[PDB]
């Protein structure tokens, strides 16, 4: 019959306008908000939806995280094209309205600019089909294939006033660089509050919000207890637009009691997430007859799973939908790293996925199987660097090196699709980068689905140091410079190790017991067992993985020298590298000094 | 009578060109500075009123301030009374000196045999793909931001539906063949370098040795080069120099190719452009300006488009050009080159009017289609 | 605007810090060509390393480099520096304490190089520089080479490439470019003097913290030989005459010594600067 | 000088061969300082006296040290199975034949400068293979 399919704005264009973490979250919430408020009164009418599963438990507000994706496809009765042309206008409007309200700051902006601008520059795209098939699994496909064609059409705003003060035409910036209002003062004798915009109030509560969010050490400070945000904002108001001062101020404060300040406090975490060979388990769904409902499910029931531990541990999410997942995080909380936090949320993946898709995983045979896995992406960087730069490092993690899609880039754009090399594309990955602030950049990859990514978890976990550690020496650490240089000096000896077959491992504990004296002072102990049992995990799933990849490479003529020495990936090379990042890692959460 | 020239720009260096997001602008992302592949065609207009300016001696403007009271006049008519302001974006003349028509900015690849000039153009978006529609009254609806268009039909032309994941098509640059379109991709054409430069002196002892910033310097392929077509009024010959051409101190080298009198520009470029002329769309060659972005739209049935930002220097002759630039105090959104505006079955004269509305936009070298 | 070719002639060890993702044996690597891969200096160290040098001269420095940082008023640059590319080396032998090693390809880009820039001397160089990489063609036809030319020299051993020179009597050394080339030259496909100028044979040295007797941190650090020779290009935009012949002046006088990149107080970078010598 | 990963190799494959390591992946503690005594007995009397002495057995010389020249004459031999023809290149390249001994073949066509070479590229291979297993 009729069916509609929904897509919603510029979501990348609207992310990378924003330059701090509370203008990343205004960003997601408003494309959320948008999509909740336009689905609304066909929700509210008994609607079947195919593609997002809406429930009761979405509309519920979480913490301040976006449960509603951009695409939506619902059965479509007599009269609801005209509904849903008038109900976007409407919610358009709402919106412009909420914008000029005074409770934000800057001058008195009028509606009609606000609605003209918000008009040019959100897309509102749908579609009405007539398909002969009740069946979600030909409806979502037929629907999703005409939205990924209509999204290419462009509509922005033509003019766009940035510089006068009194003549902004920028009002989506302007709303998620004052999404949390103004801030309001009794006679001296009451505690600093912000304002809040109508963003805030949904996403929080208009009740019983017990404090927004305004910058990045709040996140990544939620360690020491020292109610960063109330002593920062009682100095910007007893100083005499707020986001650099308070940022300034927290960073002053957080200074000021360095007896509890660990270099990774000022460290914050992106972590992005992907759902892999989703598509292919909805082929197989597709052959062996069992609904999609029941993946939504699983993806919901994930979501708030998810929402739920991102919030136990010190973090904040901004877009829990479906597969993707969106979050800030502190390096470290209560002794848990973001590492754990990672494991955590693959184990709700897979048991959610284990829960309710019992029987397809039953009906099917163990040969084929795909099943979903997710695919991380980590980024750790300085709060002061960019965060243009930074989300464009966690996409590059997540995209080509966690999704591999650099391989398939790169053969696609030069035309060797070659079903033989799409049979060597990898999945079930981490992705990991640490950006110091001093230039030095460490990122490696690991696979998920080995032993080698539980040998990672256990060895950050015995060596991180969950109470600081108040000596002026850290001979400890002194040790584990000496090990990380030993380990980047001695690659090549490695290699020659780790590529004999059968008695490595007794040459590579030889190896470090010679080379290493008296290693064990205080604290690592046992780490060179650990190290080496890792390199060794790493090696074997590395020569299962990339070998006859790299063989295949080598020999195809249509490659440059230049892709095919990207595209290469020695085993044992990245083994090292993996060890050298993990001791990099526990290097910089446990040393004191920083830079 | 006005001279014609041919324009050709060698890069002697890594270049950069400026972008939002320059190196110190905004808030704390000022030391991670990206580039632009082309300049926009106000560095062009600017250079030539660079170059206009010192043939004559007449550059000012020095590390003081002067007043120029018997040569106010000689730069009025020599380059204009100002710099290229969007403001004036209907005027039927540049408002400058003698110059009177840029062609758009295009690349060209010189063969080492002196043989002949290859232009490369953007990929059209469309390339490769059979766009049709179903003009009937039907189902199959499309409503974009509320305006109702017939659903666009996408198939490869080699019964299969556009795939999202095979297009690549924003990645590559054309130029004639002998019976198909030579692709190059976008990485080939030009390789990026990012420089890591620092301050040595520490000042003030507050804390410091994080003054360390990043920019992303752009080169060109061996045997590339950027060129493009000028008419200057009278007889104010340019001579061939090494010139400024935006980003961080980019040296390029002026080589001046006099063209046959009676000759159009705009013709020219659209004769180099012919090779990509398909009656059903309007190919979007240099970027596009309208006023109502809206009314284009309902011009037409699908747009596979993009945008790039546009903002300006803005400088009057007696302006301080020894300081901070007062650039453009809006930002305007172009369509991209490559973009292609499908139109109604009988509205191609309507939207190339609307189009050709900006004729000041026209002879600064945008809005050219095909 | 007159475009010239300034020579270095490295007086002691030269580190300038790439700054790049290392990952390697050596912890701090010098710059290299993105094309090339051979050693370079980018033209912000050659700025900042003049720059300091006539720093003393406050009005020179406002004229021709422009404004100091976080200054009022910006002032623009007079004067553009090109990068500079490493046009011989040193490489060790058995008669001689060590030779100047040149490539054929290092040759052939100097002469693209100085026929696309128009510098002020190129054309008598470039006529006979010409005239010396036909003949060194014509001689190998094809082969690996090792020319040199000082009749003596013949039969030098470069050490790390086995490779034993040859004198072919019929290839003429001109006086000039064996001033600008080097003394004890030796004139080397560049398969040999990229091996001779790569990460495992370019000179690495060993650096150690010592606090209370004993060593806190050790790390390895990449030099470029002493005596190397880089050539660079000066662009004046038509700066004030008698502030760019003092910088000329000075630049060019023997007694001047510039020091470029790290490790300034242990005596590394030490370098003079010479012109191009009419031919 | 700057040794190569195939250069370690070799070691690892003419130690095992040599029969120095037993199959527990021992080494008896004294073969490093052997290796250390060779190097030192080349540099101070020379390469053929220090063959000649290291390659001795009829005594009681350690009933060990010819194993070291065993090993080095398994190592010059693999490197000289490669870079064979490298016409571009000063070196001559032959195999050493069992029977003969080492200081028989450096009396005989020596050569002593390229011998010295492969010499000190093999003491520091074995150095460096003998650093990955343990002594006894
Ligand atoms: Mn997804």
């Amino acid at each position: 019959m009729k069916y509609i399919a929904i897509t919603l704005g510029p979501i990348t264009r609207t992310i990378e306008m924003a330059e701090s973490t509370k203008e990343l979250w205004a960003a997601s919430y408003f494309f959320s908000y948008l999509a909740k408020k336009i689905v609304e009164p066909f929700v509210k009418k008994n609607r079947t939806f195919q593609l997002p599963l809406i429930n009761e438990e979405m509309q519920k507000p979480h913490c301040g995280a976006g449960l509603f994706p951009d695409r939506y496809i619902f059965k479509s009765e007599p009269g609801d094209l005209e509904l849903l042309k008038q109900h976007s206008d409407q919610v358009l409007i709402e919106i412009a309205g909420h914008i000029a309200s005074p409770s934000l700051p800057g001058t008195a902006k009028d509606v009609s600019q606000i609605y003209h601008y918000l008009k040019s520059y959100i897309k509102i795209y749908f579609i009405e089909r007539t398909l002969e098939s009740d069946d979600p699994h030909v409806v979502i496909p037929a629907c999703e294939k005409y939205l990924n064609i209509i999204e290419n059409q462009e509509t922005f705003p033509e003019q766009e006033e940035t510089m006068i003060s009194h003549q902004k035409s920028d009002f989506l910036k302007f709303l998620i660089t004052n999404v949390n209002g103004k801030i309001y003062r009794k006679d001296k004798n009451s505690i600093p509050r912000f304002t809040g915009s109508f963003l805030t109030r949904d996403a929080f509560g208009d009740m019983n919000g017990e404090r927004l969010f305004e910058s990045i050490l709040e996140i990544s400070a939620s360690e020491l207890n020292i109610n960063i945000q109330q002593k920062a904002l009682e100095v910007i108001t007893a100083n005499e637009k707020y986001s650099d001062q308070i940022w300034d101020a927290e960073e002053i404060i957080l200074n000021d009691n360095k007896a509890q300040l660990r270099p990774y406090h000022k460290y914050i975490a992106i972590i992005k997430s992907d759902g892999d060979s989703m598509g292919e388990t909805i082929k197989s769904m597709g052959a062996y007859n069992i609904p999609i409902t029941q993946l939504s499910k699983a993806l919901l029931s994930f979501n708030i799973e998810s929402i739920n531990e991102i919030v136990a541990y010190g973090g904040k999410p901004i877009f829990i939908g479906g597969d993707d997942l969106l979050c800030f995080a502190p390096v470290c909380c209560n002794g848990n790293n973001v590492f754990n936090l990672v494991e955590k949320l693959s184990t709700c993946f897979d048991q959610c996925i284990n829960q309710h898709l019992q029987q397809y995983i039953n009906a099917c045979s163990e040969a084929q199987r795909p099943l979903p896995s997710l695919s991380f992406g980590i980024s750790i960087t300085y709060h002061k660097y960019p965060m243009f730069e930074a989300l464009h490092t966690t996409d590059y993690l997540l995209e080509m090196v966690a999704k591999d899609n650099l391989f398939k880039y790169t053969l696609s754009n030069k035309n060797i699709l070659n079903e033989n090399m799409k049979r060597f594309i990898l999945k079930n990955k981490l992705a990991f980068s640490l950006q110091k602030h001093s230039g030095q950049i460490y990122h490696t990859a690991m696979s998920k689905k080995g032993k080698s990514y539980v040998k990672f978890n256990m060895l950050l976990q015995k060596y991180i140091l969950k109470n600081k550690d108040m000596s002026k020496t850290q001979e400890s650490e002194k040790f584990l410079s000496s090990v990380i240089q030993m380990i980047r000096a001695h690659a090549e000896i490695l290699q020659i190790i780790l590529q004999n077959e059968d008695k490595r491992t007794e040459m590579l504990k030889n190896y470090f017991d010679n080379n290493f004296n008296e290693s064990c002072h205080l604290g690592y102990t046992g780490l060179f067992e650990d190290i080496q049992t890792l390199l060794c995990l790493r090696y074997q799933e590395n020569i299962q993985d990339y070998q006859n990849r790299n063989e295949i490479i080598q020999q195809n003529t249509i490659l440059t020298s230049d892709e095919k020495e990207i595209l290469i990936v020695s085993p044992a090379m990245d083994a090292i590298h993996t060890i050298f990042t993990a001791l990099q890692f526990i290097h910089f959460i446990n040393y004191n000094k920083d830079e | 009578m006005n001279r014609h020239y041919l324009i050709t720009l060698t890069p002697m260096d890594w270049f950069f060109f400026g972008g939002e997001r320059t190196l110190d602008d905004g808030k704390s992302a000022d030391y991670i500075s990206h580039s632009n592949k082309f300049p926009q065609q106000s560095a062009l207009l600017g250079m030539i009123r660079y170059q206009l300016l010192k043939q004559h001696n007449l550059l000012s403007q020095f590390p003081y301030t002067e007043n120029k009271p018997t040569e106010k006049e000689i730069m009025k008519t020599l380059i204009g009374e100002q710099s290229f302001r969007m403001t004036e974006r209907k005027a039927k003349s540049l408002g400058l000196g003698v110059i009177k028509q840029i062609s758009p900015l295009m690349l060209i690849e010189c063969k080492d045999d002196t043989s002949s000039r290859s232009i490369y153009f953007p990929l059209p978006l469309d390339d490769g793909y059979k766009v049709s529609f179903n003009e009937t009254s039907n189902e199959d609806k499309v409503f974009y931001n509320g305006i109702e268009c017939p659903i666009p039909n996408v198939y490869p032309a080699s019964r299969k539906f556009f795939d999202h994941k095979t297009y690549n098509n924003y990645l590559f640059w054309c130029t004639q063949g002998n019976n198909q379109i030579k692709k190059l991709l976008s990485d080939e054409i030009w390789i990026s370098k990012m420089q890591i430069g620092i301050t040595k002196h520490v000042e003030e002892g507050e804390d410091n040795d994080k003054s360390f910033y990043k920019q992303e310097f752009l080169q060109l392929k061996k045997s590339f080069i950027y060129a493009f077509y000028i008419t200057l009024s009278g007889e104010s010959e340019l001579s061939s120099d090494i010139i400024q051409l935006g980003g961080q101190r980019s040296v390029f080298r002026m080589e001046v190719e006099s063209i046959e009198e009676n000759s159009d520009i705009q013709e020219k470029y659209q004769t180099a452009a012919q090779f990509l002329t398909q009656s059903d769309r309007l190919l979007i060659l240099s970027p596009t300006y309208v006023d109502n972005l809206k009314e284009l739209s309902a011009l037409c049935n699908f747009m596979w488009s993009d945008s790039i930002v546009f903002r300006n220097i803005q400088t009057t002759n007696a302006s301080n050009f020894y300081g901070k630039p007062i650039k453009s105090s809006s930002k305007y959104h172009f369509l991209k080159p490559g973009s292609v505006l499908y139109f109604k079955q009988g509205k191609r004269k309507e939207v190339e009017k609307l189009l050709m509305d900006y004729t000041y936009l026209r002879l600064s070298g945008y809005n050219i289609y095909i | 605007m007159t475009t010239r070719m300034y020579v270095i002639n490295t007086l002691s060890n030269m580190h300038v810090g790439s700054g790049e993702v290392n990952y390697g044996v050596i912890d701090n690597l010098i710059q290299r060509d993105s094309v090339t891969n051979l050693p370079n200096i980018n033209s912000s160290g050659l700025k900042g390393a003049i720059r300091e040098y006539f720093k003393e001269n406050e009005d020179l420095v406002r004229e021709l480099f422009g404004s100091a940082p976080r200054d009022e008023k910006t002032l623009p640059g007079k004067v553009r520096f090109f990068e500079a590319n490493l046009l011989s080396m040193p490489v060790r032998s058995d008669k001689v304490p060590f030779l100047m090693a040149i490539s054929d390809e290092v040759l052939q880009e100097l002469i693209t190089k100085m026929k696309f820039f128009n510098c002020e001397e190129a054309t008598q160089y470039i006529s006979h520089l010409s005239t010396l990489l036909d003949n060194i063609k014509t001689q190998a036809q094809g082969t690996d080479f090792a020319y040199v030319f000082d009749p003596l020299l013949q039969g030098a051993i470069i050490e790390e490439v086995s490779i034993r020179a040859t004198c072919p009597s019929h290839i003429p050394l001109q006086p000039s470019l064996k001033k600008l080339l080097g003394d004890r030259l030796v004139i080397l496909s560049h398969k040999y003097f990229s091996i001779l100028s790569d990460d495992n044979h370019l000179p690495v040295l060993s650096r150690n913290n010592l606090e209370n007797g004993q060593s806190a941190n050790l790390w390895y650090e990449q030099v470029l030989p002493r005596y190397s020779r880089l050539y660079f290009m000066l662009m004046d935009g038509n700066a004030q005459s008698e502030y760019l012949k003092k910088f000329r002046d000075t630049l060019c006088t023997p007694s001047t010594i510039i020091q470029i990149g790290a490790n300034a107080s242990i005596g590394y970078g030490y370098c003079q600067i010479s012109e191009l010598s009419p031919f | 000088m700057k040794i190569s990963k195939k250069q370690i190799e070799y070691a690892i494959e003419a130690l095992r061969a040599n029969n120095i390591i037993t199959n527990d992946n021992q080494y008896p503690k004294v073969f490093k300082g052997y290796i250390s005594s060779f190097g030192a007995a080349v540099i101070q009397s020379g390469l053929i006296p220090a063959i000649i002495f290291f390659e001795n057995e009829d005594n009681d010389a350690n009933a060990d040290r010819h194993k070291i020249i065993g090993v080095l004459k398994d190592i010059i031999n693999a490197m000289r199975q490669q870079y064979t023809v490298t016409d571009a290149t000063i070196l001559v390249s032959s195999q050493i034949p069992a029977n003969y001994s080492m200081a028989q073949y450096i009396i005989e066509h020596g050569n002593t400068d390229q011998l010295l070479k492969e010499i000190t590229e093999a003491a520091v291979a074995m150095k460096l293979a003998l650093r990955m297993y343990k002594s006894e």
